[PDB]
Formats: structure tokens, C-alpha cells, sequence
RNA sequence: GGAAUACUGCCAGCUGGGACUGAGGACUGCGACGUAAGUCAAGGAUGCUGGCAUAAUGGUUAUAUGCCGCCCGUCUUGAAA
RNA sequence: AAAUAUGUAAAAUGAAGAGCUUUUAGUGGGCCAUUUUUGGUAAGC
RNA sequence: GCCCUGAAAAUGGAUGGCGCUCAAGCGUGUUACCUAUACUCUACCGUCAGGGUUGGAUGCCCUGACGAGUAGGCAGGCGUGGAGGUCAGUGACGAAGCCUAGACCGUAAGGUCGGGUCGAACGGCCUCUAGUGCAGAUCUUGGUGGUAGUAGCAAAUA
RNA sequence: UUGGCGGAAAGGCCUUGGGUGCUUGCUGGCGAAUUGCAAUGUCAUUUUGCGUGGGGAUAAAUCAUUUGUAUACGACUUAGA
């Protein structure tokens, strides 16, 4: 219902998230996916790496600059999975893809917005315990992505700042909770509680 | 001749219609529409206003009033399908609305008969309204849907 | 003011144009049926042009009627016009293309006197 | 890490219909040899 | 107040269709807050408007309206079928529509 | 020992919401309700109300968008190429 | 002795067209599969 | 029973793709839902059929059922040159023809009207008659494109 | 206006002080009608111009000429008040 929906991609299964995002974009919702380096794929790391290497060997023989472009970054791997689920060669598909942004980490301005999750795509809710799974950052770094460390350092800095913000918010929440607990005995409090509030 | 005349012509005798078996029986309103109920206008220049339902007219319209002094909605008629009937009611025992009808609202400045009738009806409506708390403020306020409001589940 | 009629419904307002008349200038749009044994248009494959057929025929009550509800009768002079003297609710007069302006004014005056609708009273008007 | 070619699971119409004919012939010969 | 809305928001999803043929005479509409056909039953017969803007002013407005109604429910998830006086343009797949509370049975 | 409920079926039981359609054109028929007069949902839509009266509806045309649509004819063979 | 699978002759179900005599046109290849059957191959057949 | 092995080459590629792992795989059960020119109901067109019609009968009224199609068969229509009759038909106050982002009728062959251009003839109806309707024939004659301002005008000393 | 903080795409967050409004925390008093029983019934934000009054700043590139670290033509690279 929001004008823009920001999905924290951490702990999501790539294909189920891609299916959800594709339907939302086609239905007209603006979506920003952050932390694409923390997406999961079910199956062993060696298996998913083998699948990527098969993708890598696919190329146009007489001119490689024409063949499939193998993007290494996690955001681009997710974008590929999504474009496969959109009819991207039509004007409607292009307009749908114009409604999507995908990022590694959480850069500005989304680092101060609310992030949501997609429960039907969450690894902890979908995969059975004991099943091996792959992380997109490791897969990307093994296939040639070169910014894993930079993103990790930036995310550590963001987490430090976010922890400070949350400490201040926790203090203010405690103060407001006390101010409301001192008002639980009033006539307005009794009337509101009778009405359910 | 540019065109040869037809040897046969359709008749110009305008035949009458057959006798129609379609009687006009009185409209049956839904149960929630009883006089005195507060109803929310859904369209018109007064959309979102909360008014009081007085009586059911012969052209199947509903006679409503704000009352005019509470929210600025005069004595009017409205269509029943363009309102929501809420559960709040006010007594209309002391209100005399037997002089209002289609000929009263015939259109064919603002008439003094309508002004004075509005004052007279507003007097008794105000007297009855001042019994339950916050009802005058409720009638002054306008209605709208909020974020997350689901009309199929809202109780009106 | 014609005789009352049902609302006129046209089943197919679009013109039936010949196959590949758009593609070739030498192929005119006048309808022709394709007669090749392998014609996909003849065999009625999906996504091709529609072809004329009797099912498209219009209701017999509102056939030949103008929107005003009259059938068109071409008149060349006042004697032709006066044939419609009694059938003014069923027939409207259309002046023939080759009538001169000075005869058109006479025909229009006579039609107005007789209460006959004229489909083209603006032809050759000064 | 030279990943080799993978066999296609996309079945061709020619192979599918040939297999159908092979199965029919197999059943007919099964009946005849059961008779014999 | 800051809200004056007397309608429910909806999205124009697509035409009624099979896999390979569409019917532009029926539009599928996703109404906000409606997740089952049983709840979708509330909105049957309600008026629906597509409100758009045009550069050229026409009879004292630059705002144009396509009117229609909700006809029946569609599927298992609360999507409805709607019919408009003129069929909705196809570029409006994913655009917003207004479902009004009238004609009202409450 | 006494019930209830489920399930399956029946009602010439009652009642609410939605959609598409309104063909026909004096009367004639079969019925229903009434002591009668007559009335009726009974051989197919009527009643009340509003705005506009023109590009507003609509037509035509150019484009855009969604889905669909292989280049015609001949000639061969079941058939296709 | 239930009937897998054909004939003759007389109850079921359906049917508004039937019989005869003169006449006229086009046609005169096959491919694929099921079933039964006879003969075969390493296997197809 | 499911899983691995149970051999397979050579441009890069395919359960249709994406992707999917308490599946979006496999076996099975119960429901809901989606949509064909199919089924039901209605309107309309045509064909056929069955009833009625002494007061445009080649018609008119009522009712029912049907509608794929090559060769071929049968029927009803549309258009063209010329001929007999007729409309005491159209016309220099503008015939014919041509152009038209305009209008109307017909399922269609086609027909009609407005506007422009133009300058001398031409139509409706009932009949007669034929050198009577074109996308093709490596068709005939004439006209005209792309290719393209491209190939080329570099022998003969200057 | 004070004082900070944020470089991942910071372009935003927080705070200081005074001024200026509103306040539905509570009680009152006037107005609304006629848009005629509905008609988005017009309230958002992109850009481009024209007019006013408040300020600000006073260039280059290309051809032509020229070089050969370049060169089929373009292009490239030098120089010239």
C-alpha cells in the first residue's frame, strides 16, 4: 500500500522473491531490493557454482560481445532471475522493469526507510532444516565479483550508525511508555479501553 | 426519373402499443432505513455529510435534513442507493414533516417558506439531538475512508 | 419525423476489403473471394480478415433506413418529388447529383410545401 | 573448473513419436511370442 | 480532515483472457483489502471510475472519466470482473481505479 | 435408558445481493386473487427523475498499447519441402 | 453352460420419406493407426 | 519405492524460459478456480419445412428446425459496350470524366450524395445483344522506380 | 537563527533562540440551502514560454590557414592578435 516498498533481500530464496517482485511490478508497485549480497539459493554451493559456470560457458561463438552478458554482481544475478519472469521485450514489460531498483547493501536514501520481508520467500520459513543452501555474496565473489569487501565495510559502518539510532529510539520509547502508563487510570483511559483502545 | 417508384409502400398507420402488464407497486426500503436514523451521504455536493433521515417520499426519495444549523445541509431529498444507514438514531416524534412532497420540491433567491420550515424542523431536531453526548459534533464532522479501512468489514 | 422504428443495429460497420489490397496498389479494395485451394483467408485461419456472409445481414425492420428513419428516394424534379406526397414518414427525398441549382431551389420549395424531408438540401446553394 | 556440455532434456517430436512406435511394436511382438 | 476519500482503491490488472486470446470487453480489477471471493461479493454492482488527465480542456475540465461497474468475482483471491461503458485502454494495465460505495445496500 | 447431532435425500418452504436481455405491438388465450365490482407478476418493459442538445455520444482517420496474424499464385505427391 | 464373433428368419428402439423407370456431372491415388490373422529377423518386420 | 552408476564426443543453449528442493519434483486424496467457433438461453440474418390466407398471391401471416466444405450441381443478384420502348428523364444556371482527411445504403458484387476540378453530352426502368468484369500467363504495348549521383570517363610519356 | 552530524548514490537527520499564526484539551455565538435525487465534479506534480521586481557573471567552439608524433575520406595532433 506504500508508494515504494523496500525489501531487505537478506535470507530470501532468489526465485521465490523474483516471482513475487515480478508480479508486484507488473501490477504497478515500485519496489527497491536492498542487500542483494545476502540472498540465498537452495542447494549446495558447488552445485550453484556449477550452474553459474554453465551459464558462463554459454556465449556467441563468432562475436563474444554479442553473446549473453554474464553479470557477476549479486544485484544483477537477482535482476536476471526477475527479467526471466517478466515479458521484457514489450513496452509493458519495460515499464514494469522501470519500477524496480536492486542494490548491494543499503545505500542512501533507503538506509533510513522501513525495510520489509516477503514471508513466502523467506529461507527460514520455506527450506527444511538441514538442507544446504548457498549465499549470493560467496557465489558472486567466486565467479568474479570484486566488491564484496567494500560492501561489507560500508555495511559495518551503517550498522554502527543504525545501532546508535536504535539506542536513542529505545530510550524515547521507554519514556513515552512510562508517560502512557501514568495515564491508564483516567476516565478517558477507561472509556478508550471500553471501546477497545 | 432518377429512381423508379416502388410498387408497394409501407403503411403510415401508427399502430398502438399492446396493453402492458407492469404495475407500479410501492418501493420497499431496506431494513436499516427507518426515520430518525443518521445516514452518510455518498455523493452530491454534500458527499461525506452525516444527516438525519426524516421520511420516505412518493417519488421513492428520502427526506433528509442536516439539520441545517448543525452542518449546513438543508431540507433536501436524496436517493436511497446513495447513502449508508448507520446504527445511530434520533427520535423524530416532535418533527412535523407532513407538508413536504414532490410538489414542495418542484423547481419548474431562496424561498422564505423553505427558510422558515428549515428553522421549525431544526428546532425539534436540535432539542432531540442535545440528549446524547457528542452527537452534534458527530453530525458536524464529515466522513471519509482512512488508510486500511475495509468497507466490506466496517460496521456502519 | 419518420415512423417509429427499433434502434438500428449494424452487425459489421467495417468495410470488407480484399486480401492484400493494402499491400498492392494494383489490387483494389472491392471485395473478391480468394479461390486458391491453399488460401489461408479462404480456409478461415485465425487472425485473418473477416469475409462477407449472410449472417451479417441486417434486421429487415431497420434495413435501408437512415438514422432519421427514412428510406432514401432519388428525385430529379418536382414530379418525382410528388410521388412521396403520402409517404412522408417512410421516405425522404435525395436530389439527384446532376440537377442544376435553379431547379434545386424549386424542388426544395416544393418539398417544404409538401412536408417532405430532403436528405441534401445544401447542394449547389449560393 | 571446465564445466562440460550437458545433455538436453528437451525431447524432439521425431524421437517422441519413434518411441511411441517402438512401444507399440514391442507390445505386438510380446503378444505374438506369448502365443508361440 | 486530510482525507476526503469516499472510494476504495483498485488496480486494473488485465483483460479477461485465455493463454493466447484476450477479451477487452471485460477487465480484471484487484480491489485493495479484498483477498477472497466471499469478501469480493460486497463490491458487486458498485460503480467504478478510471480518472485520467488530458492536456486539452474539454467542456471546462482537463480531467476525464471512464465509468463502469463491478460484475462478478474472478478466481480464488478476490479479483473481480468489471465492465466499462467503453473498454479500458490496454496501457492502463497496472493503473489505479476508484470503486465507489454506491449503489449501496448498507 | 433416553436423547441430540452428522451424513444423504425431499419441499408445488421463506428471503438478500450481482450480471446480461426487454424480442412483440388494439383486443382475443390459459390462469390467479375476489360475494361482486373488478384487479394481477397470467400469450415478451414499464413508471418516475436528471444533465446535455453538441463534437457530448458516435462515425472516420493517424497513432499508441494488449493479444493474435508467416508471402501470394502454380505444381507435385497421402502429405510437406 | 455366461458369449469374444458372423448368417438366417420374428419383439425392442428409431425413422417421413420410400420403390420403380429414364436421365446428368465430377471421380478412377493413397499415407498413418487400431484389431485379427499367416509367415519371419540379431532387431526391425 | 525414490536416489547414484548402468558410456558419450565435438560452434553456445535449453523440462518453452525463469527458476524450483517439507518443490514450483514423484505417488495419491479432496475441493476451489481458469477458459473453445462445444453445451444452455435470448436477439438477429438466411435456408428448409409444416399450418393459414378471395379480403408486392413471384406475395402476406403463424410456427419449428437447421447453417463446415475442394471438384461438381442448382439459384438469386452486381457491373460494362451497343439496340427497341418508356420516364413529354438530367444538362452551359454546367453532361461526362477525374480528385477528395467529407456523408449515406447494401452481407457483397456495387449504389447514392456533398465539395473541388472541368467543359458537352448523359442517365433510371422494361426488354434485346455481345469483341462484357484480371494480380498473375519468364503475358503485350507504353510509362516509371530502387540500385545511385554509385560503377565508370586510369592506353596513346606532357 | 544557533550548534552539530551524514560521502555508498552524502542532497538528508538532529538540535538552539526569538518572532509569527493555528490549536478539536473544554464551553459558547453567527455562516452554509439553489450543484435542485448522482455525474473526477477539477485541490497532485513535470516541463516550457511570456510579464513584472530582487540580485549576479561579462566565454568559447567550428570552418578557413598551419604541423606531422596522425592520416583512404573523416578523424588525430601542433601553431597563429
Amino acid at each position: 500500500v506504500e508508494p515504494v516498498v523496500v525489501i531487505d533481500g537478506k535470507g530470501h530464496l532468489v526465485g521465490r522473491l523474483a516471482s513475487v517482485v515480478a508480479k508486484q511490478l507488473l501490477n504497478g508497485q515500485k519496489i527497491v531490493v536492498v542487500r542483494a549480497e545476502e540472498l540465498n539459493i537452495s542447494g549446495e554451493f558447488f552445485r550453484n557454482k556449477l550452474k553459474y559456470h554453465d551459464f558462463l560457458r554459454k556465449a556467441t561463438a563468432f562475436n563474444k560481445t554479442r553473446g549473453p552478458f554474464h553479470f557477476r554482481a549479486p544485484s544483477r544475478i537477482f535482476y536476471k532471475a526477475l527479467r526471466g519472469m517478466v515479458s521484457h521485450k514489450t513496452a509493458r514489460g519495460k515499464a514494469a522493469l522501470e519500477r524496480l531498483k536492486v542494490f548491494e547493501g543499503i545505500p542512501p536514501p533507503y538506509d533510513k526507510k522501513k525495510r520489509v520481508v516477503v514471508p513466502q520467500a523467506l529461507r527460514v520459513l520455506r527450506l527444511k532444516p538441514g538442507r544446504k543452501y548457498t549465499t549470493l555474496g560467496k557465489l558472486s565473489t567466486s565467479v568474479g565479483w570484486k566488491y564484496e569487501d567494500v560492501v561489507a565495510k560500508l555495511e559495518a559502518k551503517r550498522k554502527v550508525s543504525s545501532a546508535e539510532y536504535y539506542a536513542k529510539k529505545r530510550a524515547f520509547t521507554k519514556k513515552v511508555a512510562s508517560a502512557n502508563a501514568t495515564a491508564a487510570e483516567s476516565d478517558v483511559a477507561k472509556q478508550l479501553a471500553a471501546l477497545g483502545y | 426519373s432518377a429512381q423508379k417508384a416502388p410498387k408497394w409502400y409501407p403503411s403510415e398507420d401508427v399502430a398502438a402499443l399492446k396493453k402492458t402488464r407492469k404495475a407500479a407497486r410501492p418501493q420497499k426500503l431496506r431494513a436499516s432505513l427507518v426515520p430518525g436514523t443518521v445516514l452518510i451521504l455518498l455523493a452530491g455536493r454534500f458527499r461525506g455529510k452525516r444527516v438525519v433521515y426524516l421520511k420516505h417520499l412518493e417519488d421513492n426519495t428520502l427526506l433528509i435534513s442536516g439539520p441545517f444549523k448543525v452542518n449546513g445541509v438543508p431540507l433536501r431529498r436524496v436517493n436511497a442507493r446513495y447513502v449508508i444507514a448507520t446504527s445511530t438514531k434520533v427520535s423524530v416524534e416532535g418533527v412535523n414533516v407532513e407538508k413536504f412532497n414532490v410538489e414542495y420540491f418542484a423547481k419548474e433567491e431562496i424561498k422564505a417558506e423553505r427558510v422558515e420550515d428549515q428553522k421549525v424542523v431544526d428546532k425539534a431536531l436540535i432539542a432531540e439531538i442535545k440528549k446524547t453526548p457528542l452527537l452534534k459534533q458527530y453530525l458536524s464532522a464529515s466522513f471519509s475512508l482512512k488508510n486500511g479501512d475495509k468497507p466490506h468489514m466496517l460496521k456502519f | 419525423a419518420s415512423l417509429p422504428h427499433p434502434k438500428i443495429v449494424k452487425k459489421h460497420t467495417k468495410k470488407f476489403k480484399r486480401h492484400h489490397s493494402d499491400r498492392y496498389h494494383r489490387v483494389a479494395e472491392n471485395w473478391r473471394k480468394q479461390k486458391g485451394i491453399d488460401s489461408v483467408v479462404r480456409r478461415r485461419f485465425r487472425g485473418n480478415i473477416s469475409q462477407p456472409k449472410i449472417g451479417y445481414g441486417s434486421n429487415k425492420k431497420t434495413k435501408f433506413l437512415s438514422p432519421s428513419g427514412h428510406k432514401t428516394f432519388l428525385v430529379a424534379n418536382v414530379k418525382d418529388l410528388e410521388t412521396l406526397t403520402m409517404h412522408t414518414k417512410t421516405y425522404a427525398a435525395e436530389i439527384a447529383h446532376n440537377i442544376s441549382a435553379k431547379n434545386r431551389v424549386v424542388i426544395l420549395a416544393r418539398a417544404k410545401a409538401l412536408g417532405i424531408k430532403v436528405t441534401n438540401p445544401k447542394g449547389r446553394l449560393a | 573448473m571446465r564445466v562440460r556440455k550437458r545433455q538436453s532434456r528437451r525431447t524432439s517430436t521425431k524421437l517422441k513419436e519413434g518411441i511411441k512406435k517402438k512401444a507399440s511394436a514391442h507390445r505386438k511382438k510380446e503378444k505374438k511370442m506369448a502365443k508361440k | 480532515a486530510e482525507s476526503h476519500r469516499l472510494y476504495v482503491k483498485g488496480k486494473h490488472l488485465s483483460y479477461q483472457r485465455s493463454k493466447r486470446v484476450n477479451n477487452p470487453n471485460v477487465s480484471l480489477i484487484k480491489i485493495e483489502g479484498v483477498a477472497t471471493p466471499q469478501d469480493a461479493q460486497f463490491y458487486l454492482g458498485k460503480r467504478i471510475a478510471y480518472v485520467y488527465r488530458a492536456s486539452k480542456e474539454v467542456r471546462g475540465s482537463k480531467i476525464r472519466v471512464m465509468w463502469g461497474k463491478v460484475t462478478r468475482t474472478h478466481g480464488n483471491s478476490g479479483v473481480v470482473r468489471a465492465t466499462f461503458r467503453n473498454n479500458l485502454p490496454a496501457k492502463t494495465f497496472g493503473a489505479s481505479v476508484r470503486i465507489f460505495l454506491y449503489p449501496s445496500n448498507i
